[PDB]
């Protein structure tokens, strides 16, 4: 789905 | 018989729940304003509330030994699944079996089974739900457990889109084998009675409300004039 947020979040 | 590993491991947990759980709960003010009054209300203030938990649940996640050696798709895919069972887990925190609520700080703060009727889930869930935090409460879990066990959540392997399954395994197995062990040494009879598969069982709980919950999530949101009352983190969390 690619999740932009969560995706930024975890790095 | 806990290793050095695992003082280790519980150290950082300790740490990392610290570091994410801010006991005075400050920063509910940067949260919309809460409404009891009241057409689902509530929803504006805990739709704030549960964004502001997802991440700081995230945060937690990032310092979980082992999390990191996980890809990044593995990473999304645990998270997206165990936010809001992390959530109710944390929340225990703040749960009291006083009046059966979410007591953080006062009143204006203090969540109750009104206040969340009131923002747009059920009894078909609520009920249920606060059962859970009441066993929960109970079995007074070390929070050193408390840590453990929200870490242990987070990393499960059979949440459905995972890849590399099996080292979702390992660096579970290496927080149960964690838990099991620190049951054995540090909590002390009657209390550590079965207290291991009393927590394995809250993980099963858990599964079942976050079913009811993502069934009940899809209701609110097919309705855009709800859906747009909501953040933009847990629009892309909890799928969209
Ligand atoms: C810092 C803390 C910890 O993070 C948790 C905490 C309190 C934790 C609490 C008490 C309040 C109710 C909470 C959050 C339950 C949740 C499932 C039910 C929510 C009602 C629902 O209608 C609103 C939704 C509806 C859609 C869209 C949007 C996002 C989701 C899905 C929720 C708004 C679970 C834990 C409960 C305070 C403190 O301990």
């Amino acid at each position: 789905k690619n999740h932009p947020m969560l995706m930024n979040l975890l790095k | 018989k806990l290793s050095e590993e695992q003082q280790h491991i519980i150290a950082i947990l300790l740490d990392a729940h610290h570091k994410t759980y801010d006991p005075t709960y400050a920063d509910f003010r940067d949260f919309r304003p809460p409404v009891r009054m009241s057409p689902l209300s509530m929803l504006p203030h805990l739709a704030d509330l549960v964004s502001y938990s997802i991440q700081k649940v995230i945060g937690f996640a990032k310092m979980i030994p082992g999390f990191r050696d996980l890809t990044s798709d593995d990473q999304i895919v645990l998270l997206k699944s165990s936010a809001i069972e992390v959530i109710m887990l944390r929340s225990n925190q703040s749960f009291t079996m006083d009046d059966m609520s979410w007591d953080c700080g006062s009143q204006d703060y203090k969540y109750d089974v009104t206040d969340v009727s009131k923002a747009g889930h059920t009894l078909e869930l609520i009920e249920p739900l606060i059962k859970f935090q009441v066993g929960l409460k109970k079995l007074n879990l070390h929070e050193e457990e408390h840590v453990l066990l929200m870490a242990i959540c987070i990393v499960s392997p059979d949440r459905p889109g995972v890849q590399d399954a099996k080292l979702v395994e390992a660096i579970q197995d290496r927080l149960s084998n964690t838990l099991q062990t620190y049951i054995r040494c540090r909590h002390p009879p009657p209390g550590s009675h079965q207290l291991y598969a009393k927590m394995i069982q809250k993980l099963a709980d858990l599964r079942s409300l976050n079913e009811e919950h993502s069934k009940q999530y899809r209701s609110l949101s097919f309705q855009p004039e709800n859906s747009m009352k909501l953040t933009p983190l847990v629009l892309e969390v909890f799928g969209n």
